[PDB]
């Protein structure tokens, strides 16, 4: 199984550059080719490591380069310029082998790479309760969460009780504020009968920033 | 510079059902048409290449047609993995263009929303902020408006809302939607509530509490 | 990155022109 492995997440000021990685797994580069593709899905452009020739899209002419080590089977695409419309996950693309067909698809891809682009810093969340209380009933089930505010950059991973906690739970998707900064909320709906007698902790990671917290939410 | 355009944007189908999205591109492409599907989260993936060809390991369910600029992808029988997103790419001629995409959903019956509201913890208050939260939980479908209110006075401009995949559990959608107001702001006022617009409500439901 | 950007080289497609 040819798969492709990619270089990790990265933060990136306007302006700057990046150089996402893909590294061929279970094979070589062989006679292939290898795209970028971001997401709308688009592609930036691609590579042939046999020839060590690129093609590009016009639209990102003068800002995106591409190399490749035929030694540790890495290729690389360097994307300069960056703006915070730049933001996107990057997949790395395998073409299938045009020696069979013309008509080629993409036929392996990587898992991606997030690529942020914005002038903020790693900043972590404040993490608030949400209550439950008469306004948050439902008859016999209430609702509380945590509100995860002002972090940058994604993403923060949200848990219950320690994983204890699954069953009517919703992790909302990220907004992103004006601030640049992002804030996303977790809720569940719990038996009201709990309230009193089971303990409800939300447990917050944000790797980027070495935050980890754990918020009792108690009803008031 | 040629265009491929998805049609329809969205379809809802149930289990079982037979569907067929469209593809159609700017300039005649012969055959050099895929198509992928991708679910939340994971890189996409080709099912139909050169127009009707099965990639290995696809179900005979998919099937694909088309030649020059009208292409259309079938699915005779959707399977629950079937809903996904569906993106048709052409690779006659760079730049190799996607479609925007197809988002298949799962049919149920109208579900009304529960409504939540929280008020800001005593934690942020004392930082000098404010926070609202509604919650429009379990509902279904997808559309549906909340409209902030404080002292009955119409905001704008300082909320911000989210909305979750479908639920696999049930085929709900979920909503949370956050009013911020500085801690000067918010003391001024009493009365916060959001008002909630759905199909499963005859009219509009209001929660609120007083600060 | 240094690989030659050759648009007019089709890298997708020059195996099967080549044959």
């Amino acid at each position: 199984q040819v798969q492709l492995v990619q270089s990790g997440s990265e933060v990136k000021k306007p302006g700057s550059s990046v150089k996402v990685s893909c590294k061929a797994s279970g094979g070589t580069f062989s006679t292939y080719t290898f795209s970028w593709v971001r997401q709308g899905l688009e592609w930036l452009g691609g590579i042939l490591p046999l020839l060590n020739i690129a093609n590009y899209a016009q639209k990102f002419q003068g800002r995106v380069k591409f190399a490749a080590d035929k030694s540790t089977n890495m290729a690389y695409m360097e994307l300069s310029g960056l703006r915070s419309d730049d933001t996107a996950v990057y997949y790395c693309a395998r073409h299938s082998n045009s020696w069979f067909s013309p008509k080629w698809y993409f036929d392996v891809w990587g898992r991606g790479t997030l690529v942020t682009v914005s002038s903020a810093s790693t900043k972590g969340p404040s993490v608030f309760p949400l209550a439950p209380s008469s306004k948050s009933t439902s008859g016999g089930t209430a609702a509380l969460g945590c509100l995860v505010k002002d972090y940058f950059p994604e993403p923060v991973t949200v848990s219950w009780n320690s994983g204890a906690l699954t069953s009517g739970v919703h992790t909302f998707p990220a907004v992103l504020q004006s601030s640049g900064l992002y804030s996303l909320s977790s809720v569940v709906t719990v038996p009201s009968s709990s309230l009193g007698t089971q303990t409800y902790i939300c447990n917050v990671n944000h790797k980027p920033s070495n935050t980890k917290v754990d918020k009792k939410v108690e009803p008031k | 510079d040629i265009q491929m355009t998805q049609s329809p944007s969205s379809l809802s189908a149930s289990v079982g059902d037979k569907v067929t999205l469209t593809c159609r591109s700017s300039q005649s492409i012969s055959n050099y048409l895929n198509w992928y599907q991708q679910t939340p989260g994971k890189a996409p993936k080709v099912l139909i290449y050169a127009a009707s060809s099965l990639q290995s390991g696809v179900p005979s369910r998919f099937s694909g047609g088309g030649s020059g600029t009208d292409f259309t992808l079938s699915i005779s029988g959707l399977q629950p993995e079937d809903f996904a997103t569906y993106f048709c790419q052409q690779s006659y001629s760079s730049p190799y263009t996607f479609g925007q995409g197809t988002m298949l959903e799962m049919k149920r019956t109208v579900a009304a929303p529960s409504v939540f509201i929280f008020p800001p913890s005593d934690e942020q208050l004392k930082s000098g902020t404010a926070s609202v939260v509604c919650l429009l939980n379990n509902f279904y479908p997808r559309e549906a408006k909340v409209q902030w209110k404080v002292d009955n006075a119409l905001q704008s401009g300082n909320s911000q809302e989210s909305v979750t995949e479908q639920d696999s559990k049930d085929s709900t959608y979920s909503l949370s939607s956050t009013l911020t107001l500085s801690k000067a702001d918010y003391e001024k006022h009493k009365v916060y509530a959001c008002e909630v617009t759905h199909q499963g409500l005859s009219s509009p439901v209001t929660k609120s509490f007083n600060r | 990155k240094w690989a030659s950007l050759w648009n007019w080289f089709d890298i997708t497609k020059w195996l099967w022109y080549i044959k």
